[PDB]
């Protein structure tokens, strides 16, 4: 099924021609557009008062990365390198070795935030919910160097944001 | 074939096989092979000399009328004596059908330009020349279209490295943008992902 | 015990959704 | 044997004639390029660079390769004449920022492992 | 009519503690709306809601005038909100951290910090791994 | 459990610290070195050993689907305790 | 004495005037320009901060690089930057402009716009949300407030 | 929307239609930001028998 | 007969003009060439999916859908019904987003600039829909070659219904500002007229065909997913100029509202990705309880699934025209070749013939009516 | 050699050259070229600044990520000097003002600050120090500029015996105060000038850093040709296509450049001095809207 | 219509490769050996061409 968008022929009756002439000479449709703009002037604007008001977000939102840990304080990451393998931008660099207690842990976990595309593939590849994408998005920087995160920065981000991260994961994990 | 398997269409398969045999019968001077894939796509493998005739036929014959050129591109296969294969995708609106025409060339053999058959080919051919180094004869204006001015090489070739050979920066001594040999602070990490234990027995090659 | 629960349309569907062009004629010859 | 399809030239002489035509065109254009881009080089060294870029390919004995090179050089000349290039593209032929590399065995020994 | 709107304006003037508080909030947040107080932050941030406002303007925070070390009477930014109120304020949840608080962990930061870029507290990247190759150490005694 | 270098730098949980002759220390002048204060090895060392009256125990890290993959740990050796390969929690049979 | 007091007050006044009317020119290279446009849309209304929409390059105060910078494009960006009257500030928005992003290992991509121009603010994200870009703009405002040109001149 | 009757009439007459019927600003008619948990059914291959992978 | 170089989304235009008329107009492109097709050969199929978000970055999920359909055809599998319905619903939402952007940017370049704000508020609401379903506002990566990544949250359909029932009035305000305005008509009528045969031979598609009266639409002639289960009309032009194309785009916005209503009412229950763990990753609970699920998760996220060897050309009716992919698999987990066909390529190639014998101020209108985004043109 | 300071790479942007350089006065004319030369081969550069960081913004793209580190300092304090030069193996002094300021006269600029820099660098174990003075610096100069230059050179030698002294003449370049100053005027026939190109001086400093035998030596960086002032100004005005700083600059520009044949120059550092006729157009083209001046050898 | 030229094929000048990446490199043509950790032989079927290993160094920032 199809429709014609512009296939109407104007009436030739004196009345139709006079109406078209009145439109041409008196600018009726221009006045109609002016009235539309006038009506729009008198309705409440859609502006919010940033930063005192914020934009609504979802528990699924992808923001700044963080490394998490178990309630005992032991870190969840066991250096499987699945996030490094899946990263489309090759933004994760991992080095691991046995710990002093024989535990399988990382000695290097770097994320280059200027290569990252914030796709969230790493957190869905993780088998132990170690690397996550947090809710924070206000982390602009004055230099390029501070956007190259090492393991200490990501652990500090986890310790900073764990409350919100845990609440969001509780809200959304039944869809995963 | 339960709900996870793609359903198959035998009527379209038969129709495309019949049209392939029809085309091969009509143009035996240029057609070397005809194929219909399991997802009902018909491709015709031709000799390079028949690019202009075959295409013209498929555009102008009353039983084909493939009036639309959907895409024209090239594929680089270094292991073949003729390195590059040229792929034409054609759409027929009268018969609601699609067809594919393949031919081949190497780094030094020109291919006839098809701008006289399809006006759309022009830029496509430029792109091919830009990315693979295939020259098209009788092209109205063949030149680079995607790469930077004065760029050396053809980046879509398999032996071309991913990051190229030069990188750009701003120099304050000469007060301009300059090109230098590429140096990466982090080398791209090459992954060996292919597993042993072949996946598909239906595509096994003879052990020669 | 628990039954399947996912995002679904309400029973009876949704109300009609207007899409046709509506540019009224104000009216004066 | 080994019959091949021509690009433009049936033998070496036609290819040499096309090479000479392209060289004449570049030699004529060099002063206009120097003036119009406001370059800091002289016409003499511009023509020397043109000659060097021509001599880089002087070992080719295949007419198809030769006239493909001529097609590429004509493309480059068309880019230069129409001022599609910028001053940076023109100046890239001279590598004025790249540090000199020693060809001596001892110097390459001293700097690193690269032969 | 007009009279009701003016009465609402004067009630806005009164609901901020008089002209002093009215001018204070007008010059600090460019807004003079009065909403019901939802919660008090440990750093001094106050949180307000007004469900008669349209979505996006129904929740807001009035920032403290002094966070960890700096004067924030004029210099406020969105990174000063702690994560629990951050969840409430971005409408990721309908429940403020007063009615339901976050789970308590001993490794969670007891003091929130804002963005410290351009500050001696800024993060500086560095390698976290040990040296790979160890060099040979000559003996301290001569041979002859 | 953070330590300090003989120079004055903090030592990370990976044991990293620039030596005295390293120029790279200059990156921290007028700035700070980011170090996480909570060392996971010390924190997991403080957990009590759980006692179970079975030869085989199962661990998933707590929280069900929010933990780690479920693994089974043998407790036949009385010399040592069974340790989870993901969580670090320890289990033992009631000796004596 | 009064000499440092007056230069401090004048420096504060000039900083307030300069950061209260920031006129940007937006280099809308790729998909980050869409979030740039969403920042000018009514919900965020950058114009209410004194930040005009699409200022002319000859009267712009800040350059916003929003999108991938190719090798073919870099000379033009440098030329436009060199045209701008001082004081001028550059804001890098998005992973591509910040360090190359998804196209970092490409033969035709500049691995970060800071190889070409000096950058004042780096805004992370692929893309950053319009709110994140607004946060970066306000951070640039605070940075401008932090500076002291008359006090340095008096002391020198 | 908290607009006076006179302002509503003026904007309606200037626009040429009833604006209060279809407002572009959102209010309490949107869904709540906290929702009950889902259950999320399983697919057809979740049988315990007659489910060999070679047949699917 | 002078020459002008209108250089720096970003486009360089070299034209020869005699007086006011345009004699020749050659576009120079490549200012956004990122080498996407070479980069894709170094990724698994899942790793390559997010590049299609950035190809035509006004219609993300449509490119996602085209790539997913190509990979599905090569894999000989099919998505579950609910995934198909979700795909078509979000494809129509994406068509609404793209058409808003195209029309309002056209008007802003002409000089109107008020409907841009009026409709970008609605664009922000649909960005909210994107974020609630995927966590990202534009670069979503939601539609996968096995279906979709996640099911919808529990209250999303209600909010989509609430939004879609007020959008027709916003379209009506747009038309009141533009459709019958004599200045807009004088800027658009009889500008960039292209005949049907020339449009066919030049490789045009979508509106650039339908404006000239060609009755062609890929969702009607070669339906994919559940499209053959929804009814809608195809707007068709009569004069093949910019004004008819603008009318067609507005009508397609209305028809997208119609399709979205149908999709909302007939959303079925069930799973959202294919129940084949060698292609689609298992659930997290299954991954954390079952041995086969853990193995398949590990292998799918490290190596990726292997695709049987072969080549396909898969095309969809994207909001800008026929968007296609020629995908060549050699049997491994990484594509051997991926050629992206973008309609804006052919449209910009035809810009030269479309602007013959027109004013300089008409080239802007022709560019706006061609609906060009250079991410897909340059790739 | 401290393994972290062993050269690696191909001498490019992301290479490691093994040079840790602290460059005082990097925000001026010669400093930008010196920092660019240092950073294009992958050295680590520490930039002390007293001005606004905005005035140092043009040095940011001169090195790879992390290779350029900006720190605040002031010349009256030795602690800031110490913390700026703590980790460097080479220190370069480019500090100098061509006029007198109410807070810094010539004595502080050319004597006290270089002496403090040299003493603190020697205390911190810096291996190499490079100090810039003037070609015509002598004790009995009528001008306080060159007199303070000579005194500062002596005190730098006293504090750092292994210091390399580089003496240059008027430097002509794109941001200079020789050619631009002579072109902004819009006496002679007895003053002779010997100008040197800026890039030549930068390469000379770099090669002095790289030369192991230039430890305690004193260099004089001069151009190839000596011109009379009148003909030099005539050439400058001709190149610009146009018809033909309180007291110290006038007296310094009216005086003749000394000749010191016994001192090594640019050729001892493997550099061929660029004549002014090749760069005059580059410097003076912005002053517009072939017949080179006579030279005395 | 056919040149009938008799010479060895050489396309070096057309590929845009820098001079020192032609005559200085050494390529290796081989069938890759089976990974001894596994028994599958499917990765020992085709011929590979690979270039000589060059210097790799440590980035001073981030290592
Ligand atoms: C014109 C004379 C001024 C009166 C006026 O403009 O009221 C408009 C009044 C309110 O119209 P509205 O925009 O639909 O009401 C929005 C709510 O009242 C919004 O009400 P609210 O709860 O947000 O209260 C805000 C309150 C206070 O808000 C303020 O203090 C900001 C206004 C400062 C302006 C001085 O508003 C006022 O009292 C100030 C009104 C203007 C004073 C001049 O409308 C009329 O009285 C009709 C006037 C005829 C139109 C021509
Ligand atoms: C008649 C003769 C005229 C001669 C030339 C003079 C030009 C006209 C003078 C009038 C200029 C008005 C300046 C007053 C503006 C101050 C605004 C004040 O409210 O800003 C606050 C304070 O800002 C600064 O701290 C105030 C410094 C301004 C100057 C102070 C006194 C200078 C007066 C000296 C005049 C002498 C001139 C001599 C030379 C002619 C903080 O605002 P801000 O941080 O931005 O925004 C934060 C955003 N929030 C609030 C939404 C969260
Ligand atoms: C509707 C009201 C509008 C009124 C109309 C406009 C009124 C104009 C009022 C002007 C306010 C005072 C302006 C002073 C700031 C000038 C700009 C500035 O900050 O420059 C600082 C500049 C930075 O230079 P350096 O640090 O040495 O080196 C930098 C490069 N390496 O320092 C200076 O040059 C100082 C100049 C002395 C300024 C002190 C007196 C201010 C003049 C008052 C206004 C006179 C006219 C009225
Ligand atoms: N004619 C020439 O150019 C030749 C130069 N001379 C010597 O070469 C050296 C560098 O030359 P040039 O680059 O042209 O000089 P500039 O004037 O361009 O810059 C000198 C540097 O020294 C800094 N500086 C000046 N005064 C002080 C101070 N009181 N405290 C701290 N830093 C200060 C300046 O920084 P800031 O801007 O922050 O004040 C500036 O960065 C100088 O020592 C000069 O004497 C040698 C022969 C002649
Ligand atoms: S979000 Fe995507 S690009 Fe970023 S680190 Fe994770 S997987 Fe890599
Ligand atoms: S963060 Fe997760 S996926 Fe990445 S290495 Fe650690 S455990 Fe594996
Ligand atoms: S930074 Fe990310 S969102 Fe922005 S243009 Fe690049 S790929 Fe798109
Ligand atoms: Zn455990």
């Amino acid at each position: 099924t199809y429709k014609f968008v512009n296939m109407r022929e104007p009436s030739m009756d004196m009345k139709s021609v006079t109406d078209r002439a009145a439109q041409t000479l008196l600018w009726t449709e221009l006045v109609r557009g002016l009235g539309m703009t006038l009506s729009y002037l008198f309705r409440e604007p859609a502006t919010i008062n940033y930063p005192f008001e914020k934009g609504p977000l979802s528990p699924r939102f992808r923001g700044e990365h963080a490394l998490r840990r178990y309630p005992s304080g032991e870190e969840r990451c066991i250096a499987c390198k699945l996030c490094e393998a899946v990263c489309p931008a090759q933004a994760i660099t991992i080095e691991a070795e046995p710990r002093a207690d024989g535990s399988r842990r990382t000695t290097r976990y770097d994320i280059d935030m200027t290569k990252c595309i914030y796709c969230g593939f790493c957190q869905e590849a993780c088998p132990v919910d170690a690397i996550v994408e947090g809710p924070n998005f206000e982390f602009s920087t004055e230099t390029h160097e501070e956007l190259l995160y090492n393991k200490e920065k990501l652990l500090n981000n986890g310790d900073k944001w764990e409350a919100e991260i845990a609440a969001n994961i509780q809200a959304d994990y039944l869809y995963r | 074939t339960r709900p996870t398997i793609r359903p198959r269409n035998d009527v379209v398969h038969k129709q495309l096989s019949a049209f392939g045999q029809y085309v091969a019968e009509i143009l035996p001077k240029y057609v070397q092979q005809v194929q219909v894939s399991c997802f009902n796509e018909l491709e015709i493998f031709i000799h390079p000399d028949g690019v202009i005739p075959v295409l013209t036929f498929l555009r102008d014959h009353t039983n084909a009328q493939f009036k639309s050129l959907a895409d024209l591109t090239a594929v680089d296969v270094p292991t073949r004596q003729n390195r590059f294969e040229i792929v034409y995708n054609l759409l027929s609106l009268r018969f609601n059908s699609r067809i594919r025409v393949k031919t081949y060339t190497d780094e030094l053999t020109p291919i006839e330009s098809s701008v006289t058959v399809y006006k759309a080919a022009n830029w496509y051919e430029r792109e091919i020349w830009d990315m693979f180094g295939v020259f098209f004869a009788n092209h109205p204006d063949l030149r680079r279209i995607l790469t930077d001015y004065g760029f050396e090489g053809h980046p879509f070739r398999k032996d071309f490295p991913l990051s190229g050979y030069v990188e750009l920066r701003y120099d304050d001594e000469v007060k301009r943008v300059v090109a230098e040999p590429v140096e990466l602070a982090q080398e791209f990490r090459k992954f060996d992902l292919n597993s042993p234990w072949e996946a598909f027995p239906a595509y096994r090659q003879p052990p020669e | 015990a628990s039954k399947v629960k996912q995002d679904m349309p309400p029973p009876g569907g949704y109300g009609p959704i207007d899409y046709k062009r509506n540019l009224p004629r104000r009216g004066l010859s | 044997g080994t019959s091949v399809k021509p690009i433009f030239s049936r033998d070496m002489n036609e290819a040499k004639r096309r090479v000479r035509e392209l060289y004449r065109a570049w030699y004529r254009e060099v002063p206009n390029t120097v003036h119009l881009f406001q370059l800091d080089i002289s016409v003499k060294q511009g023509r020397d660079k043109v000659r060097e870029m021509f001599m880089k390919n002087a070992h080719v004995t295949d007419p198809r390769v030769v006239d493909l090179l001529v097609i590429k050089g004509k493309m480059e000349l068309e880019e230069t004449i129409n001022v599609w290039k910028q001053r940076t593209h023109i100046m890239r032929f001279f590598h004025e920022t790249e540090a000199p590399r020693p060809t001596d065995f001892l110097s390459k020994f001293y700097v690193g492992h690269d032969p | 009519e007009l009279v009701q709107v003016l009465r609402r304006g004067l009630q806005q003037v009164s609901g901020h503690g008089g002209l002093r508080g009215y001018l204070r909030v007008l010059f600090r947040a460019n807004d003079v709306r009065v909403g019901t107080l939802v919660g008090e932050d440990k750093y001094g941030n106050k949180y307000y809601e007004d469900n008669k406002q349209f979505f996006g303007r129904h929740r807001w925070v009035i920032y403290t005038t002094e966070m960890n070390g700096r004067d924030t009477f004029w210099d406020v930014d969105g990174s000063m909100v702690p994560p629990e109120w951050h969840r409430w304020l971005h409408c990721m949840t309908d429940d403020p951290p007063t009615t339901k608080p976050p789970t308590a962990r001993k490794y969670i930061w007891t003091n929130h910090k804002f963005n410290v870029s351009g500050t001696p507290q800024q993060y500086v990247p560095y390698s976290t791994t040990r040296k790979k190759i160890q060099e040979w150490v000559p003996p301290s005694t001569p041979y002859k | 459990g953070v330590r300090t270098s003989p120079t004055g730098e903090k030592v990370t949980h990976t044991g990293q610290a620039y030596d005295d002759g390293d120029y790279r220390r200059v990156r921290f002048s007028d700035r700070q070195k980011e170090v996480n204060e909570n060392f996971a090895i010390d924190l997991i060392a403080e957990q009590p050993v759980s006692e179970v009256g079975s030869r085989v125990i199962s661990c998933d890290g707590g929280g069900g689907a929010l933990g780690h993959p479920r693994v089974y740990i043998n407790l036949d050796k009385e010399t040592k305790t069974g340790t989870c390969g993901y969580c670090g929690l320890q289990f033992r049979q009631p000796h004596h | 004495s009064r000499g440092e007091y007056v230069v401090a007050k004048l420096d504060d006044l000039v900083n307030w005037a300069r950061r209260s009317s920031l006129w940007p020119m937006t280099f809308g290279l790729a998909c980050c320009a869409v979030e740039m446009m969403h920042m000018a849309a009514p919900r965020y209304d950058m114009d209410r901060f004194g930040v005009v929409f699409r200022a002319s390059p000859r009267q712009s105060d800040v350059m916003i690089v929003a999108g991938t910078l190719t090798n073919k494009m870099a000379p033009a960006l440098r030329k436009v930057y060199d045209q701008m009257p001082e004081p001028r500030y550059v804001v890098s928005m998005g992973s591509c402009a910040n360090g190359g992003g998804y196209y970092h290992y490409s033969y035709s991509v500049v691995r970060g716009c800071d190889r070409i121009v000096p950058v004042d603010i780096y805004v992370p994200g692929c893309p950053p949300t319009a709110e994140a870009l607004l946060y970066g703009i306000l951070q640039l405002q605070r940075k401008i407030k932090r500076e002291k040109r008359l006090r340095i001149w008096y002391r020198r | 929307a908290s607009a006076t009757r006179v302002i509503q009439l003026l904007r309606n007459w200037a626009s040429g239609r009833d604006l209060q019927a279809k407002l572009q600003l959102r209010y309490q008619e949107i869904s709540k930001r906290t929702q009950p948990p889902p259950k999320l059914p399983v697919g057809p291959s979740h049988k315990l028998s007659n489910n060999y992978y070679c047949t699917r | 007969n002078l020459t002008l170089n209108f250089g720096p989304g970003v486009l360089r235009l070299v034209m020869e003009l005699s007086g006011e008329m345009v004699r020749k107009c050659d576009p120079h492109i490549g200012l956004l060439h990122r080498g996407t097709e070479k980069l894709i050969e170094y990724k698994t199929y899942l790793q390559a999916l997010p590049y299609f978000d950035r190809l035509d970055y006004v219609s993300m999920m449509c490119n996602e859908q085209a790539y997913s359909l190509a990979v599905e055809k090569l894999l000989n599998i099919q998505p579950p019904p609910r995934a198909q319905w979700i795909r078509v619903l979000f494809g129509e939402i994406t068509r609404l987003l793209n058409h808003i952007m195209a029309v309002t940017t056209h008007a802003l370049d002409i000089g109107a600039m008020t409907p841009f704000f009026w409709m970008f508020e609605e664009r922000e609401k649909m960005f909210e829909f994107y974020e609630r379903v995927s966590g990202a506002r534009m670069h979503a990566a939601y539609i996968r070659p096995g279906g979709v990544h996640q099911d919808l949250p529990l209250g999303l359909l209600d909010d989509i219904y609430e939004f879609s029932k007020n959008f027709s009035f916003r379209i009506d305000e747009l038309e009141e500002m533009l459709t019958n305005n004599r200045i807009w008509r004088n800027r658009t009528v009889d500008i960039g007229v292209v005949t049907a045969e020339d449009a066919l031979n030049y490789g045009f598609s979508g509106v650039m065909l339908r404006g000239s009266g060609i009755q062609w639409d890929l969702r009607k002639t070669q339906p994919y997913d559940v499209y053959d289960q929804v009814e809608f009309d195809v707007p068709i032009g009569s004069r093949g100029d910019c004004y008819d194309r603008y009318l067609c785009r507005v009508e397609e916005m209305r028809q997208s509202l119609r399709i979205i209503s149908q999709c909302l009412n007939k959303m079925p229950p069930g799973e959202i990705k294919v129940d084949d763990a060698k292609v689609s990753p298992p659930k997290r609970a299954e991954m954390k309880t079952s041995m086969e699920s853990l193995i398949h998760h590990f292998k799918l996220y490290t190596e990726g699934y292997q695709v049987p060897p072969g080549a396909t050309y898969t095309a969809i009716e994207a909001p800008k025209g026929e968007f296609g992919v020629y995908l060549v698999s050699d049997g491994s987990s990484r594509p051997y070749r991926c050629k992206i066909k973008a309609p804006g390529f052919a449209h910009l190639a035809g810009l030269d013939k479309m602007s013959k014998g027109h004013m300089l101020a008409d080239v802007v209108a022709i560019i706006g009516t061609q609906d060009i985004v250079f991410g897909e043109v340059d790739r | 050699l401290h393994h972290a300071l062993i050269p690696h790479g191909k001498g490019g942007r992301s290479s490691v050259s093994g040079i840790v350089a602290t460059v005082f006065g990097a925000t001026g004319f010669l400093g930008r070229y010196v920092v660019n030369h240092l950073g294009r081969m992958g050295s680590q550069v520490i930039v002390p600044y007293r001005c606004e960081p905005y005035d140092t913004m043009h040095l940011r793209p001169m090195g790879d990520l992390g290779q350029i580190i900006f720190m605040e300092w002031n010349g009256k304090d030795k602690d800031s000097i110490r913390k700026v030069v703590e980790h460097s193996n080479v220190v370069i002094n480019l500090v100098g003002r061509e006029w007198e300021t109410k807070n810094f006269d010539f004595e502080d600029v050319f004597v006290k600050i270089p002496h403090a820099i040299a003493q603190v660098s020697k205390e911190a174990g810096v291996e190499k120090l490079i100090h810039i003075s003037h070609l015509n610096a002598d004790i009995k100069s009528p001008s306080r500029y060159l007199r303070s230059k000579a005194v500062g050179e002596k005190e730098v030698r006293a504090a750092f015996p292994e210091a390399t002294i580089i003496k240059p003449s008027d430097i002509f370049g794109r941001e200079d105060r020789f050619l631009n100053y002579f072109a902004s005027m819009r006496l002679g026939k007895e003053t002779v000038k010997q100008p040197v190109y800026i890039v030549d001086v930068s390469k000379g400093i770099i090669n002095a850093i790289k030369d192991p035998d230039a430890k305690g030596k004193t260099f004089a960086f001069v151009g190839p040709n000596r011109y009379l002032l009148f003909d030099l100004v005539q050439y400058i005005f001709a190149v610009a296509y146009r018809p033909f700083t309180t007291r110290d600059k006038v007296e310094r520009v009216h005086m003749s450049d000394m000749t010191l044949p016994h001192l090594p120059g640019l050729e001892d550092l493997g550099i061929q001095a660029t004549p002014l006729e090749l760069k005059a157009i580059e410097v003076l083209r912005r002053h517009r809207t072939v017949k080179p001046a006579k030279t005395v050898n | 219509q056919l040149i009938a030229v008799d010479e060895k094929l050489d396309i070096t000048t057309l590929t845009g490769v820098p001079e020192e990446h032609i005559k200085t490199r050494k390529v290796r043509i081989f069938v890759p050996a089976r990974n001894n950790m596994q028994s599958g032989v499917n990765n020992t079927k085709k011929w590979k061409m690979e270039f000589d290993t060059r210097e790799r160094w440590e980035n001073p920032l981030m290592g």
